């Protein structure tokens, strides 16, 4: 029996299945790109979803059901998430660096100007502005959700969270549409490269954040959160804000300044 | 602090009549960490503290540490023993050399 | 709960020093041989 | 070229390369001193039975061993940066020559007046003529006028390479899509060797550079005969 | 029982052991590759084949030694084993995630071995520069497999770094401030911060290369307005911090080894050592273009990067001097570990100093892409990082296993390795001043002598590696069980015996606030 | 005319824009004269410079493209 | 005398120059005569014999300073064994040269070298210090 | 309304820590103990649930070096560095 | 919906020595078995693929 | 009581040194290694053109 | 900036919901209005086979290897020009 | 550090066997590949 | 009787003596290097180019047949 407040996690098979599922996804992408087959990829993606599902299932079991998250365990988790977001910001930094590198010194091949010759940028005052208001709004509505949860108001917490997710989804659909309408593609030189890869990783994160808000939604439906202990919701809301900020930088950089 | 104040602190330290075994060891183990061979007067106060705690071996062990702390300055130890001879005689402390404990 | 103490906090056995010799040999030997055999493999392709 | 058992830099063929020999000498002195000082102190600390194991005070000796190294850095930087800015001075070239890197040989273009260009390939070992240097000789050398300021422009038409000639203190990377400049000026006539200085595939080791430095008058005739 | 213990671990000591084992095996692979390198260059001519097979070998040598030997042993092994013990912590903050940091490495290693198996391997250099690394000059799976390998190794270290940072900030005794943690713990956290900030940039860079190779992007392709040089910036933005990542945990273990065998209760100038690691840590983020002095950057830029790169010597100097000042007045115990540490102090200084030569862009024009660079970095890696690993390994073996090594055999192993690495790398200074380029399978005739000696040196090194395996065998075969350890009052990690139990610090230490 | 002189607008090791700019300059100049009934020979300087500086393959690739309609530069 | 594994948490004995008085006595259990000797030690030490004084020293401590500080012949074994395995390494290099390495390039043949050397001199390779500077172009020989 | 409170819903160790804190206790060692004068007659009382516990002694404020030792049930022991006194007070929680 | 946390707390705190990944009952075992089979299967499959891709066609 | 090094020290040292020097001298000079030393002072320049 | 409104007495749930319905969603309905208005197919430009566009250095791992992932026939020409 | 005598002492003879076996596990396979390099190079 | 010897600061005293030695050696070696290497190098270059005739050097090379462009 221990007399510290920290968590001694039961031996778990999820690290190994997450590792192996990583091997299957990367191995699978290789098989897809070079050996025209998607089987490996399909499997790795499947196990990864199963791994993620079971591993976070257990975190919920250990916390809401078994009580292992003392204030010290909770405090460790805040650092882990802060650090996680930090590494995500540096990842995006690589892609902004790439955008600013190419756009500030356009090479002869593009006509030595930005945007390149033969590229017709979207209007930042059109769906890009809409997308921006959608994300900024979902930041407001998730603050409302946080305050409702802290004031112990179940119904308005769920209502504000719902609104937040729907906004998230609206962004995704708008962006999907815009992708299809765009007269330029990923193969359209450095303009297409930097554009789709930066916004495309952003869109991936909007999907992840959304999924995470949804998990928070169902955990709330089942009364997991107390007015005072709800780190899963805090995490998701920090992550959601990171996502909103990344968009403000893409907007200002690539859509506005980059047009 | 001055050299004489240092020595006095240590003399007084070892002279406390009710000095226990832990304090004897603490004091010697601390003292040998400094860049000096302790003055004869300090070693005398520790030897006598050995007497009051009925510890003959610690008295010898202490003479050994003096020798050790002089490193290659072969002249220090024989000066210190010379200055402690009355005390050695008074308490019947044999030198490590006299006991054969200086031969490997 | 598990075995504790010298020779017991490891995933290989140290009960018999010869069987252990054989394990260690396979283990360090396989690692050191791999590059030589990949070179061989690459030279026998073209 | 390098010679057997060589220890230091190939002899300076240009004033800039001389400049680097002196700066290297100056630096290496500092490097020998400090490493021998460290080696010495190490041995000093390990050679006594005298001990002092109690707490030592750091906020005083840390000054010396912060200020000295700072000074020594400034004494390296000063000449370092002087040479750096010299290598960048405007110089007004009499001649511009281009070089394109390829897997695995170099091509030269002398296009100021006529349209002169040729490929330069390593002489295979089996076809070396008596006394020629293995891996180093090329079929078409890079004839240049001695004692004149030349502009070398360097680029690539496939992967990265890098154009180097150690005796002149030159190494300019060859990047496709980009045009790098450097200036060349030999003080002496002769043959000056170099080798591709960027991993570029199967024959990276086998695409050397030979400069032939002759008088203007022989360079002009050569150019003409090479059209 | 076995599977629950070793495939499902949540125990920081077991996971640390998985890491030491992985690292030791990687170390063997890496030694094979390096002998392949010196076999090819040990006489004039071609031994294996052209530059493609040779550079596949050179490339794997680097990836293996760095990502599979040094990082796992230092951060994964010593980090997991010692860091919790040193702060009286029951385990790491996220013991479950910690296990996935481990299990990502065998798959990652498989992908590196795969890439060398298919097509003609990745003969690109460990820096993987395009266009040579691109889908035209390196067509097929090899380079993509290499990129995926780096992805997995990268996720592994990033998750590792999050664990370490949280563990070290959040899990000390309530009375212990950050300024009462030992220097190894400090070195691990600063390394972790460097990992957290720099690996995602490499991630971004190699992903761009992946999409250029497979999705028709043109990040580094001029035809679409790209720039091969951009890749170099992204790689090196990570690449320089990476070297400090490889040496910092080293510095940490050196501090403990030197203090311990000096019979000293503490390192000289603790706060100056802390300051030093932070400074090196920060400076190491603003200097990456010293890897690019010949790509053709503006003179002002090259002047900045020369100066910012040199300043790193100040803080590093403070560390070197403090280690000497720790030895000063010591009661010196001439153990095998102390011998590695002394060797480290000196040889690292030499490699460090030649690193300062290279900081000068002027001279670097002539030194870049030659064996002079190769000599600098093997001094600080083969005689720096590796010497810290050897010292720490012999020092702490008895804690991990409960058995002792034969000191005499270990002193023999050190002498052999010392002769070996110096004979291998010293002459490479000569080859480099005189112009031998990097990444060559053969060299002009004039360079034959130094290449012959340097290869002979690599063989000596082989002998030391083989002997080391035998010495580890002997220890486990004889079974001399540890009894007593001196200085436990200032070496908490030893206070729970050898080996410590599966669970330690179930009841945390008591520390007064006063 | 010996070679393209130093150009204070392009003082660094990267000369790519120097080549490109003079290539554009020459062809814009050539167009302006051939528009306004004028002598192309005023444009001669830029042709000499860009010929000195620009790799053959660059010039050749750019000429083919002007002919094709795909020259991205504005002439 | 006899130390056990599971005693790691208890104070222990050590022979160290800079820790002259360990936390415990070397011998903690005394026999009848040892007990008598500890009683006798409460009296004047002048009444203790040399042998008894020595015996009391030995109960308290394991080795004397002279013993714990003694040098060994280990260096002979380390240096000798090092040289042996460095010796062994030449066997490997011999084997390598015999069975792995083919002949070297024809450009190392004696006559090839003689000619290449002339040419180097004709082209004035390293004329300031390195190579040609060491050739006398007048007396036509290597500078003495 | 509708959202549980910690009071209503905290369980396991979380609830233990929460209740104990309300009674002003620290069974899970979240707080750093306050030092006494550390004399023979006023030793620092070191709670434990076995017969020995590791003590870390920061002799003087701001030392970076922490002195570690096992404190055993029995008579008070002293810090090998500054001699301050500590006594084990076994059992319970 | 009604708050059923307390039942789930009861279920997962039940002293049966079962690791948290299995503590939910029989479904946990199935799902674990499927996951781990796909993982080990897929890995064997990837090795086979690597062996295939190692030789020219 | 004498240990391994008192009993075998001098022998290990003497024969380790002897063997080392023997086999390095033999490898360096009898198996046809090309050291490629400087021609300076050893090679007589010969006509090549 | 301080914006142009007020509250701050206490930022609670009522305030943030006030902001959700009184500022945020109205901004989204406005930009939704503006957008579903300036939309409507913009005339695709003349095709010109520029060399820095429609890049193909390796075929795509799907379809016929020549179609981008979210290929739109109306606005995305192939390397040879718009589609039938 | 102090330790107890070996629970299972490894004699010189036994150490010779272990040393020999160790060296041979590194030396034999690499030797075999290296010796046959020529038969690989052209085949 | 023996005289009281020095008993305090033996280690520090030893340190002082040898660091001053190490300084002295360093200056002594600086002197050496900047004479045996640095000046030797500057003088060899200055002496070589003082009366260096490049057309003569070229001509000897030309007559030895090393050149492609100049027979
Ligand atoms: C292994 C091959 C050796 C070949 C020797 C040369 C042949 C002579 C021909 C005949 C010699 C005479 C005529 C030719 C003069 C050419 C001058 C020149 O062009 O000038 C430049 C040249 C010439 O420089 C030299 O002048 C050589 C200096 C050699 C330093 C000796 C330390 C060696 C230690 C022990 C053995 C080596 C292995 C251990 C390495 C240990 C790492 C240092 O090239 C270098 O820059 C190489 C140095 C790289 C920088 C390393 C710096 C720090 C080193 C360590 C400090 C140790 C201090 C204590 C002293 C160290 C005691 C331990
Ligand atoms: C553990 C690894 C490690 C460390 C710690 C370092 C440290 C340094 N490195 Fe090095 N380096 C590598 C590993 C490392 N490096 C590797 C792999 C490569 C090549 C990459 C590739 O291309 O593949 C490399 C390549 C590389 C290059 C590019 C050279 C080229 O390619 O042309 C450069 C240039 O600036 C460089 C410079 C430096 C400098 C200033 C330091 C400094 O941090 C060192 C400072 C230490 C000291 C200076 C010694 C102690 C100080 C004193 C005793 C005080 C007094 C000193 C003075 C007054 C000077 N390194
Ligand atoms: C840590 C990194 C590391 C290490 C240790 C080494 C070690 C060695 N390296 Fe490495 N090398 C690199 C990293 C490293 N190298 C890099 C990054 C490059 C550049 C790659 C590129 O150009 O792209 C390179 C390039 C390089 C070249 C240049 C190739 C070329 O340009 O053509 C050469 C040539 O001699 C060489 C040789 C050696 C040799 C003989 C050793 C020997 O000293 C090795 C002897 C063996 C050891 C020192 C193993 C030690 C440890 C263990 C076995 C673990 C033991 C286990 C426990 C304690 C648990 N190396
Ligand atoms: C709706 C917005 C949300 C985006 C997500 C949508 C689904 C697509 C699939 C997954 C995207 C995941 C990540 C981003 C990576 C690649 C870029 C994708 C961005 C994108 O979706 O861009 C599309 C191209 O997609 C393409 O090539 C698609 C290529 C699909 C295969 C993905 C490639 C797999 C390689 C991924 C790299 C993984 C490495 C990350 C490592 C993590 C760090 C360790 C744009 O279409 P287009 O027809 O060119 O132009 C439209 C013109 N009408
Ligand atoms: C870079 C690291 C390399 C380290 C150097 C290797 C050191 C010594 C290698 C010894 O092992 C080998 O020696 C052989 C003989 O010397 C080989 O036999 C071959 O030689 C024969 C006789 O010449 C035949 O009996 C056999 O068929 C056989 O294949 C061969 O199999 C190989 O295992
Ligand atoms: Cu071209 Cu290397
Ligand atoms: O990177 O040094
Ligand atoms: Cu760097
Ligand atoms: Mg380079
Ligand atoms: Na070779
Ligand atoms: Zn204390």
């Amino acid at each position: 029996h221990q007399t510290h407040a920290y968590h001694m996690v039961n031996p778990s098979p999820w690290p190994l299945t997450g590792a192996l599922s990583a091997l299957l996804m990367t191995s699978g992408l290789t098989m897809w790109f070079h050996f025209n087959s998607m089987t490996l990829l399909m499997i790795g993606l499947t196990t990864n979803m199963l791994t993620m599902y079971q591993w976070w299932r257990d975190v919920i079991r250990e916390s809401t059901f078994q009580g292992h998250h003392t204030p010290a365990v909770q405090k460790g988790l805040r650092y882990g998430m802060i650090l996680f977001i930090i590494s995500e910001v540096l990842f995006f930094t690589g892609f902004f660096w790439a955008f600013y590198h190419s756009s500030l010194a356009p090479t002869p091949e593009l006509g030595g100007c930005w945007p390149p010759t033969g590229i017709h940028p979207l209007n930042p005052l059109e769906v890009p502005l809409l997308n921006t208001s959608v994300l900024l709004a979902s930041g407001v509505s998730i603050t409302w959700a946080h305050h409702s949860l802290m004031e112990g108001d179940r119904k308005h917490m769920l209502q504000a969270l719902f609104i937040t997710i729907t906004l998230g989804v609206y962004f995704t659909l708008l962006q999907a549409s815009e992708y299809y309408e765009a007269p330029f593609t990923i193969s359209d030189g450095v303009y297409g490269s930097t554009f789709f890869v930066a916004t495309g990783f952003h869109g991936l994160h909007v999907i992840i954040g959304s999924t995470f808000l949804i998990v928070c939604f169902f955990r709330q439906l089942k009364f997991h959160f107390t007015s005072n202990h709800h780190f899963g919701f805090e995490a998701a809301a920090w992550y959601w804000h990171f996502v909103d900020v990344v968009w403000l930088f893409l907007y200002v950089s690539i859509y506005w300044w980059g047009s | 602090e001055t050299d004489e104040e240092f020595d006095a602190r240590w003399v007084t330290y070892f002279n406390k009549p009710d000095i226990d075994a832990w304090e004897l060891r603490k004091g010697m183990n601390t003292l040998v960490g400094y860049d000096l061979v302790p003055e004869p007067k300090i070693i005398d106060a520790a030897l006598r503290a050995c007497r009051r705690l009925n510890d003959f071996a610690s008295a010898v062990r202490i003479l050994e540490v003096v020798k050790d702390k002089a490193g290659p300055h072969k002249e220090i130890y024989p000066y210190v023993i010379q200055e402690l001879r009355p005390t050695l005689n008074e308490l019947g402390i044999s030198t490590p050399e006299e006991l054969g404990l200086d031969k490997v | 709960h598990y075995e504790e103490g010298p020779g017991k906090n490891i995933p290989f056995s140290v009960e018999n020093k010869w069987r252990l010799l054989a394990m260690m040999t396979l283990f360090f030997g396989s690692g050191f041989a791999a590059p030589f055999f990949i070179v061989r493999h690459q030279l026998l392709k073209k | 070229m390098a010679y057997p058992m060589q220890l230091g830099f190939q002899d300076a063929t240009s004033p800039i390369m001389e400049e680097l020999l002196h700066f290297h000498d100056h630096t290496l002195m500092i490097v020998f001193l400090i490493s021998s000082l460290v080696l010495y102190i190490i041995s000093l600390m390990l050679t006594t039975k005298l001990t002092h194991t109690s707490t030592m005070d750091a906020q005083e000796v840390e000054t010396i061993w912060t200020i000295l190294p700072a000074i020594i850095l400034i004494l390296i930087a000063l000449p370092s940066l002087r040479i750096l800015y010299m290598m960048d001075e405007i110089n007004n070239p009499s001649l511009t020559v281009k070089t394109m890197g390829h897997q695995w040989y170099w091509s030269y273009e002398y296009t100021d007046y006529e349209d002169l260009s040729f490929d330069s390939y390593m002489i295979p070992t089996s076809e070396l003529k008596p006394g020629e240097l293995r891996l180093l000789e090329v079929d078409n050398r890079v004839v240049l006028p001695m004692e004149m300021t030349i502009r070398m422009l360097v680029s690539s038409e496939d992967v990265l390479h890098s154009w180097a000639v150690p005796s002149l203190g030159l190494k300019t990377d060859a990047i496709p899509g980009r045009l790098n400049q450097t200036t060349l000026m030999s003080s002496r006539p002769g043959l000056y060797y170099g080798q591709c200085s960027e991993i570029c595939g199967s024959n990276h080791s086998f695409m050397p550079i030979v400069l032939e430095l002759v008088p203007l008058k022989y360079f002009e005739k050569w150019s003409a005969s090479m059209l | 029982m076995f599977i629950n213990r070793w495939l499902f671990s949540t125990n920081h000591k077991d996971i640390g052991t998985l890491y030491l084992l992985f690292g030791a095996w990687a170390g063997m692979v890496g030694t094979a590759l390096s002998l392949l390198i010196r076999a090819e260059l040990g006489q004039p001519g071609t031994l294996l084949g052209d530059d493609q097979i040779y550079n596949v070998v050179v490339t794997a040598h680097a990836f293996v030694m760095i990502f599979f030997m040094v990082m796992p042993i230092m951060i994964g092994g010593f980090g997991n084993w010692l860091v919790p013990l040193m702060i009286g912590a029951p385990d790491m903050a996220f013991p479950r995630m910690n296990n996935m940091s481990f299990w990502l490495l065998p798959p990652s290693f498989l992908l590196l071995l795969a890439s060398s198996m298919v097509e003609a391997g990745a003969g690109t250099g460990w820096t993987v520069y395009p266009p040579l690394a691109g889908n035209l000059a390196h067509a097929g799976a090899s380079v993509d497999l290499t990129i995926f390998s780096l992805h997995l190794a990268g996720v592994s270290s990033i998750l590792g770094a999050i664990n370490f940072i949280t563990t070290i900030i959040n899990m000390k005794p309530p009375a212990m401030s950050q300024y009462q943690t030992p220097l190894f713990v400090w070195s691990v956290m600063i390394t972790a911060v460097l990992l957290l900030l720099s690996l995602p940039v490499l991630a971004a860079g190699i992903t761009m290369l992946l999409t250029d190779r497979n999705l028709n992007t043109t990040f580094f392709d001029p035809a679409g307005g790209g720039d091969p040089i951009l890749y170099q910036h992204l790689f090196w933005f990570f690449g320089h911090p990476e070297v400090y990542i490889l040496i910092l945990p080293g510095f940490g273990m050196i501090s403990h080894i030197v203090t311990y065998y000096s019979g000293k209760k503490e390192p000289f100038g603790y706060m100056g050592m802390v300051w030093a690691m932070m400074s090196i840590g920060f400076l190491g983020f603003i200097v990456w273009a010293h890897h690019m002095f010949t790509v053709g950057m503006d003179v002002d830029t090259r002047a900045y990067f020369t100066s910012a790169t040199m300043i790193i010597a100040i803080p590093t100097g403070v560390k070197v001097f403090s280690w000497l000042a720790t030895l000063h007045g010591g009661n010196i115990k001439w153990s095998p570990a102390m011998m590695w540490a002394l060797g480290f102090i000196f040889l690292f200084t030499v490699g460090g100093l030649t690193g300062i030569v290279l900081a000068n862009s002027s001279l670097d024009i002539v030194l870049h892409d030659t064996y002079y660079v190769v000599a600098h970095f093997h001094y600080v890696l083969s005689m720096g990082a590796v010497f810290a690993i050897m010292g720490g390994f012999v020092h702490w073996f008895p804690l991990f296993s409960g058995y002792t090594l034969n000191d005499t055999w270990a002193k023999i192993h050190f002498a052999i390795m010392f002769v070996g690495v110096n004979m291998t790398f010293f002459p490479q200074h000569f080859l480099g001043l005189s112009g031998m380029p990097r990444r060559y399978s053969d060299y002009p005739d004039a360079y034959t002598m130094w290449n012959t000696i340097s290869s002979m040196g690599s063989f000596i090194s082989l002998t030391a590696v083989m002997l080391m395996v035998f010495i580890i065998w002997e220890a486990f075969a004889s079974k001399r069980e540890v009894l007593t350890v001196d200085l436990t009052t200032t070496n908490l990690e030893w206070l729970n015996g050898c080996p410590p139990p599966y669970h330690t610090f179930e009841e945390p230490t008591y520390v007064n606030l006063k | 005319y010996q070679t393209a002189p130093f150009d204070s607008r392009f003082p660094n090791q990267n000369q790519t824009r120097n080549c490109w700019q003079n290539y554009l300059d020459f062809h814009r100049c050539e167009k302006a004269m051939t528009a306004k009934g004028g002598d192309v020979s005023v444009c001669e300087w830029y042709r000499r410079v860009y010929k000195s500086l620009c790799p053959i393959s660059w010039v050749s690739t750019w000429d083919d493209r002007r002919a094709e309609g795909t020259f991205p530069g504005k002439i | 005398s006899v130390v056990k594994s599971e005693d790691y948490a208890l104070p222990s004995y050590v022979d160290r120059r800079d820790y002259p008085l360990p936390d415990v006595a070397h011998v903690k259990n005394l026999s009848a005569s040892q007990k008598a000797l500890k009683e006798k030690e409460k009296a004047s030490w002048s009444s203790l014999s040399i042998d008894e004084k020595v015996e009391l020293y030995r109960l308290k401590f394991k080795e004397s300073f002279a013993e714990m500080n003694r040098s060994t012949n280990e260096w002979k074994t380390v240096v000798g064994a090092a040289m042996f395995f460095i010796g062994f390494t030449a066997l490997l290099l011999i084997w390598e040269k015999h069975y792995v390495y083919g002949p070297i390039p024809h450009t190392f043949e004696e006559e090839w070298v003689a000619k290449q050397t002339k040419r180097m001199l004709d082209m004035k390779v390293a004329p300031i210090q390195g190579f040609s500077a060491k050739w006398d172009y007048d007396k036509n020989e290597w500078k003495k | 309304g509708g959202v549980p409170t910690d009071e209503e819903q905290a369980t396991g160790l979380e609830r233990e820590v929460m209740l104990a804190a309300r009674k002003g206790q620290d069974p899970y060692n979240i707080l750093a103990p306050k030092a006494t004068s550390g004399t023979k007659e006023d030793p620092n009382l070191v709670p434990s649930i076995t017969n020995k516990r590791i003590v870390g002694c920061i002799c003087e404020e701001d030392n970076s070096t922490v002195i570690w030792f096992w404190l055993h049930k029995g008579e008070a022991q002293r810090c090998p560095s500054c001699g301050t006194h500590y006594k084990l007070v076994p059992h319970q929680l | 919906f009604e708050n059923r946390v307390a039942e789930k707390q009861k279920l997962f705190q039940e002293d049966n020595g079962l690791p948290v990944h299995l503590k939910g009952g029989a479904t946990d075992n199935i799902l674990y078995r499927v996951t781990m089979t796909l993982c080990l299967g897929g890995t064997l499959y990837s090795l086979y693929c690597l062996g295939w891709a190692s030789f020219p066609h | 009581a004498p240990d391994f090094h008192d009993k075998y020290g001098n022998a290990v040292l003497a024969s380790g040194a002897t063997f080392c020097v023997a086999v390095w001298v033999y490898m360096a000079t009898q198996i046809g290694i090309e050291w490629n030393p400087s021609p300076v002072g050893r090679v007589t320049p010969k006509e090549w053109r | 900036a301080s914006a142009a409104k007020g509250d701050h007495g206490g930022t609670g749930a009522r305030t943030w919901r006030f902001l959700t319905f009184g500022l945020a969603l109205p901004s989204v309905a406005l930009c939704t209005l503006n957008s579903w208005l300036h939309s409507g197919h913009r005339e695709r430009p003349a095709f010109i086979p520029y060399h820095h566009l429609r890049i193909r250095t390796k075929p795509f791992s799907w379809g016929d290897g020549n179609h981008t992932f979210f290929h739109n026939p109306r606005v995305n020409p192939l390397p040879t020009g718009y589609e039938k | 550090i102090t330790a107890k005598p070996a629970k299972t002492p490894t004699s010189p003879k036994e150490q010779a066997i272990g040393l020999s076996v160790t060296f041979l596990s590194f030396l034999l396979p690499a030797g075999w590949v290296l010796y046959h390099l020529d038969n690989y190079k052209k085949s | 009787a023996l005289a009281k010897p020095q008993m305090r600061g033996l280690l520090a005293r030893r340190l002082r003596f040898h660091i001053v030695g190490a300084f002295m050696v360093s200056l002594g070696f600086a002197t050496f290097y900047k004479f045996a290497v640095a000046e030797k190098r500057k003088k060899a270059y200055a002496d070589f180019y003082r009366n260096y005739d490049s057309m003569k050097d070229f001509e000897e090379m030309r007559k030895a047949g090393i050149f492609q462009s100049a027979k």
